[PDB]
């Protein structure tokens, strides 16, 4: 019984994204690489190195060509023709364009490859940008944030393979079951926030009763994501706001990395 | 001279290019090159100094926490902030969970299968694998039963076709020398490996409000709000959460990865004897535990000469000693400025004019203190530790060497920790000792509320006038990382971070010295230059993080 | 001529009394007496039908869910609706994942230490206790190594002096037969079962909303919102969730639950011979896979004599056979109306008038099935599918029997089930079975979300004037449940519930006959009047609910 | 050293109360009884019976005399002179004024033991009442629902044995960590209801969307407690309102077994 091959290229990447596979609990990584997918490349995990490593990359190619999902993480420099991210000699937006020519499917991972994300944040130095800028007419999935929550990815991937399709995507080709409705709309705090009760500054009476984080910069009016309903690492209760921060709005483009922690979200 | 390159190095964090000349099976010469930038100390600058946290801890996210633990204690050190101790028992145990999370991947997921064959494991016969290890290990899962379940997995993956990740390894290479039932072993304590960070990385959820990339930083302390009659904040119940996690971490990291350690060096005894980077170390101290920003748990220090008799405590983040000797060169960088630069005056102007062997070859700048190359990391910390007399850390690395001693008749003198199964073992013995940490800084933090103290923050004043200067130091799982903020008129005009993997990965400096990456790798034997093993496992034991090296 | 009672028989839910005459050392005669009501039959009684459930779940806490859903099937049943088929998929992986965390729970926490001696285990090697289980199961978790860590929590335990749940048990009691080794094995997998029966739940939870306790029914199907493409509701990542759930539960019932039943049968085999409690069985079929209350995955049906030639198949919910056979009598029991009641017409009007050996000694009333007494429960269950010559209860009987072959040289007949340890394997196979029905129904569920159909639920017509009778079946970790419901003018006009615990505990019937408890201890050996381990193994055989046989 | 004594007393229970105990990780069960207290008595889990069990808690509330926790689940029947739970042939309210004597702390568990519970609704056949009216003279720490998260029980515990006392308690002696809000002034679905954006049949589009359930006959704005954010069985995002059922009030007194599943809360 053959499993579905993946590709998973790292650009200008922190390595973040490849870490939230190692939380997931399901799929746990051991059992993505060992049952769900036959992951043919990644840089990360692989036992080959160099001219061995790119080996499998060429054979994988040509092998599952028009069968693979393409993944990539972290933003695509292209100032300077691409040399702020080399890998064998080459511009990653080389080894990209080659990859998502044969690829089933493409998945941006993270706010990085979604939409330029850290990386393309400020003066940008190395004209970092996302990955359906690069490759203008294909459809790029995009799974945002930083990182994502890995079962943001892990579902889209597990649709793909189970109902031979991509989940239902939004007009940022977001799949719509982690990113359809914002934040706040759908934030356990929302009643602290109608009835004006707000933490004011970190340790407060207000921050220690678990009141609303508008007023410390809380992005939440102004993200899209699950981050209030599916949360993190699947304990229960885990995501920024549960802790005691606001969200930073790291999904979304504009917001996170843009506005200051303690700037205000506008609200619809 | 024959000249090999290997690039992409994998099971590293980021993109690595290493480069050797081989003379007479031997390398006789290296360059180190970090092939990837993003400008991450150009992207924060401008910026109130309350945000850089949360920009600069996404340098990595596989030392994720580190780079904000640092960011927040360099903007603290500019504005004379002492933190709230219960701020800092929350900081610790997040580096602390994390740390035991990074060893136990780097050891396993990123390491093992330099020095593990899987093809190998599938000779294995179970029962012997399993019965080899009775009266070595106390591990309950280390059965027969468990090993024939492990040894299908790796049959039904080779049947499949399919080998993925696993597909080309050096499987069969002539460095390969642990037999089948030790490579069988080795294969089923990996996918144990994965529960247990798994476990980690819920201690720091439930504290930094999720893994990769907390969120619970400020500075002037934390944003958990601690009350424990409190709904929806950080009450009995979340903390009787935190410590069942902490709980489960222990008898792994005792029971199977220090006793791993011992069992691959039994096995590799020659890699005891080469690989040294350095004859200098640094190391940062670790997990203040007073309202001052001191007292810490872990000493840090200074050795020089490869000789611990120099050792030179550090016992604050404020030693002068320590903050005037650090520079950086970017002599041998895709840089402008090539003389050595104090990070609060450095400056990172890209310069890419392509590779050069005699020239500029890397994105990473070349770090010394007091102009001397120094090697930073696990093993810089347990030398600094051992110099100090730190009984624990005796106690830690005698307890490796005892079951190295029962495997081979052989012992492990001071002398042979400078080298690449020295590096790792400094790596296990720092993996075993936070288990206390963990465990010292929970209770502190229970009692501490018992008094009734729930600070966790101090609102810090910026002026809107004047310049300020900060240092954040930390003792991060690859080494010493520093931060160096300068604020003017409210905002970052300056801000550099010198990463530890800069330290060891750095290229040729101002007085053309090489680094320990680039060092280390004199003397490796190489059996097939078209599979040089023996490069990359010399080169994993520094744990290499590009991303970090760069920023 | 001596009298003893058993007041109160723990390891049970609820609140049990059983009296026993013991002549020549055996017991002679016997009664159970459920001493706690509530009259939950009334609570409900002038509702909505919709309202039911929620109530009358509360019937237990143990058999959570099963009330619940037989109360939505009751008021189904009354109004003609078909359950979307989407409800039938989730409702059956509600029920086999409860069921398998009850069977788990009841032959560890509830029934090993009736065979089980702590005091023994202590004395037990570690190592010989591993050996013994070679070849004899494949689980992982039977390592020397693990058998020591838990022979040293007990040796914690009992040192400490505090034995809380574990003090003054039948430690050194004659009729304890496991050597020291199988102690130690049996607690092992006491704790390992602790982490299996969790696993289950977060099945239950993922759908139910929580357990114990479910929230998810309505009359008319289920409150899930299907929809792979929602936030918040139950999407493909839900469903990969209770799917990693489901498939940690396998291993340990196949090679721990599954062979511990056989190991315990091998050292008790007197008890293949005692401890029958009927010679008539029923259980309704179960796991409804149509969008017509039907095409059940287990058969029903009723066994007379003894005798699996006699077998009448139930396949329908609907069956008249079924529904005019059932009656209660109070005529030993405390309640009024001491005639044979069908459940439709039933009464329960308390009358405490005391403990009587000759008169009302209960708060069960006594079910029969056309006059006659029948045990219900799992080893009904097994015998009905052994009787419908269903391959995969033969095959998972077999599976049993011929490990305890290989450990005794013996075989089991299927004269020797109507018996203490062929009701425990009945259940044993029951749990094992369950694993294929959440495999089959989730993926049912994948399958059928695939092609468009989201349906969960038919809003129920409720006529404001008109009677309506219905009754919901359901086969219950105990046995045959039935929830009997009259609607007139939109409200219950009466509830009565019959459920197996009922069947089984019930007292001395219309016409004086005893009910399966009473007649299984008629021959019981008893060792020590004062301490009557005999009688509790044969009891704990029943799984005993009495907050259920009561309501 | 010794660990702290806890005497456990069922009246009538449908032994949910218990359960929620196997489903608890912090801690579990097992390190609870082996590690955290000594259940000295529980019918449930003893190894004891008959006249061995009465020993053990006859020796139990001697050695242990003002240092045990005594803890209640299910009502009390005080009808006809307490027959309808009867005990080793004594009504339960005596075994439990005797052991409520010599205790340290009392708590009653579940709405049944804190209020009457189901057991008391309609036309409360047995007179079934709460454990404080039982215990007019002595402070009962209550722990609703039905059953409650185990560990809104195993906190107040904790907080005995590590802090010397109990936890803060509400008006009617509910801790303040898990009761001292409703669910709707905490309920991710708020910013739903204030939307109007409203389920109004199971299945239908707002259902199938995550929207409010109230005019489902959502209790949250009459229920204390703290399901919408512990939620329940540590996995993440799992409590009724979740998996799309409105909360039953089966924590509060007068919602829980009284109002319609599908009576609104403003209707009395
Ligand atoms: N440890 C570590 Fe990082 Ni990815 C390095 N080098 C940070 O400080
Ligand atoms: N199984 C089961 Fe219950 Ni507590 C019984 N008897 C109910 O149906
Ligand atoms: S999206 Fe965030 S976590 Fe992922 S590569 Fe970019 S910075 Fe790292
Ligand atoms: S501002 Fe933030 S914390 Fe407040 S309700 Fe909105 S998302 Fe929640
Ligand atoms: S509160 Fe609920 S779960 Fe607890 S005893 Fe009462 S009915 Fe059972
Ligand atoms: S679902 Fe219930 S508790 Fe939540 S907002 Fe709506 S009415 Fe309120
Ligand atoms: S910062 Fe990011 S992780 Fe979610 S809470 Fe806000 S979008
Ligand atoms: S019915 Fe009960 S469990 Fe919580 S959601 Fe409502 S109070
Ligand atoms: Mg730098
Ligand atoms: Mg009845």
């Amino acid at each position: 019984p053959q499993r579905p091959p993946v590709i998973w290229i790292g650009a200008q990447e922190c390595t973040g994204c490849t870490e939230s596979l190692l939380r997931a609990t399901h799929p746990t990584v051991e059992n993505l690489v060992l049952e769900t997918i036959s992951l043919e490349y990644h840089e990360v995990l692989s036992a080959a190195f160099g001219h061995q490593v790119e080996e499998n990359k060429h054979n994988a190619l040509e092998k599952y060509k028009g069968q693979y999902v393409l993944v990539v993480d972290g933003s695509i420099p292209l100032k300077d023709n691409g040399i702020y991210c080399m890998v064998a000699g080459e511009p990653i937006v080389d080894h990209i364009r080659r990859a998502a020519e044969g690829a089933a499917a493409i998945i941006a991972i993270g706010s990085c490859a979604a939409w330029g994300g850290v990386a393309a944040a400020g003066v940008n130095p190395t004209g970092a940008v996302g990955l359906q800028e690069v490759l203008p007419g294909k459809t790029i999935i995009n799974i945002p944030g930083c990182p994502p929550n890995p079962h943001n990815f892990l579902a889209t991937v597990a649709h793909i393979i189970t109902y031979g399709k991509p989940p239902k995507l939004d007009a940022k080709n977001r799949p719509t079951f982690a990113y359809g409705r914002l934040i706040h709309e759908h934030c356990e705090r929302r009643p602290h926030f109608d009835a004006g009760r707000f933490a004011k500054e970190f340790g407060d009476e207000g921050h220690r009763e678990g009141w609303c984080l508008y007023h410390l910069g809380c992005k939440g009016p102004e993200t899209y994501g699950n981050c209030s309903t599916l949360q993190f690492c699947d304990v229960g209760g885990v995501w920024p706001v549960a802790i005691g921060h606001p969200c930073y709005g790291c999904n979304e483009e504009g917001i996170g990395f843009h506005k200051g922690i303690h700037q205000l979200a506008h609200v619809e | 001279s024959q000249r090999i390159t290997i690039d992409p190095v994998t099971r590293i964090e980021g993109h690595l290019r290493i480069d050797c000349e081989i003379e007479n099976g031997v390398v006789s010469k290296a360059w180190a090159s970090g092939t990837m930038w993003r400008g991450m100390e150009e992207i924060v600058k401008n910026r109130d100094p309350r945000d850089a946290w949360m920009i600069v801890q996404r340098i990595c996210g596989v030392c994720t926490t580190t780079h904000a633990i640092s960011s927040v204690r360099a903007a603290e050190s500019a504005l004379n902030i002492d933190v709230p101790v219960n701020a800092q028992y929350i900081r610790n145990i997040i580096l602390a969970a994390h740390t035991t999370h990074d060893h136990i991947v780097h050891f396993y997921q990123l390491s093992a299968l330099d020095w593990v064959d899987i093809t190998s494991a599938l000779k294995a016969d179970p029962a012997k694998a399993s019965a080899m290890l009775n009266g070595v290990s106390t591990w309950h899962l280390n059965s027969a039963e468990e090993f024939t379940k492990v040894q299908n997995k790796i049959k039904d993956l080779v049947a499949s076709g399919q080998l993925g990740i696993f597909a080309n390894g050096c499987w069969g290479h002539p460095a390969m020398q642990l037999p089948p039932e030790v490579n069988l072993i080795a294969v089923a304590h990996y996918l144990q490996a994965l529960e247990c960070q798994r476990d980690a990385n819920r201690v720091v959820a439930l504290l930094g409000g999720k893994t990769p990339h907390i969120q619970n930083l400020a500075v002037g302390g934390v944003a958990n709000p601690i009350n424990l009659d409190g709904l929806g904040v950080l009450n009995l119940e979340r903390l009787m959460y935190i410590k069942s996690f902490i709980d489960k971490l222990s008898d792994f990291v005792e029971q199977v990865y220090k006793v791993d350690t011992a069992v691959i060096a039994a096995f590799y005894p020659e890699w005891l004897e080469r690989g040294q980077g350095a004859v200098n170390y640094l190391s940062a101290p670790e997990f203040p535990t007073d309202g001052k920003n001191g007292s810490f748990l872990f000493p840090g220090g200074y050795i020089t000469d490869a000789d611990l008799s120099t050792y030179r405590p550090i016992t604050s983040h404020s030693d002068e000693y320590l903050i005037k000797g650090i520079q950086e060169s970017a002599k041998h960088a895709w840089y402008k400025d090539e003389a050595p630069q104090a990070p609060w005056e450095g400056t990172t102007v890209p310069d890419y004019t392509g590779w050069s062997d005699d020239g500029k070859y890397s994105w990473v700048k070349a770090p010394t203190f007091y102009g001397k190359t120094v090697e930073v990391g696990p093993l810089a910390n347990m030398l600094c530790k051992l110099a100090a007399k730190r009984e624990s850390t005796h106690a830690k690395l005698n307890e490796i060497v005892a079951i190295y001693t029962k495997l081979t008749g052989k012992t492990i003198e001071v002398a042979q920790l400078h080298s690449t199964l020295g590096r790792i073992i400094g790596r296990t013995v720092h993996c075993c000792e936070l288990q206390n940490v963990l465990q010292d800084q929970y209770n502190a933090l229970i009692v501490n509320i018992g008094k009734g103290d729930h600070t966790t923050f101090v609102k810090p004043d910026i002026p809107a006038t004047g310049e300020f200067k900060g240092v954040g130091f930390l003792e991060a799982p690859r080494g010493m990382l520093s931060h160096w903020m300068v604020i003017k008129d409210g905002i970052i005009s300056n801000y550099q971070a010198v990463v530890p993997s800069t330290w060891n990965s750095g290229p040729r400096n101002f007085n053309d010295e090489v680094g320990p990456y680039e060092r280390s790798l004199v003397g490796t034997p190489i059996a097939d230059p078209n599979k040089p093993l023996e490069v990359v496992r010399t080169i994993h034991s520094f744990d290499p993080c590009m991303s970090c090296a760069v920023h």
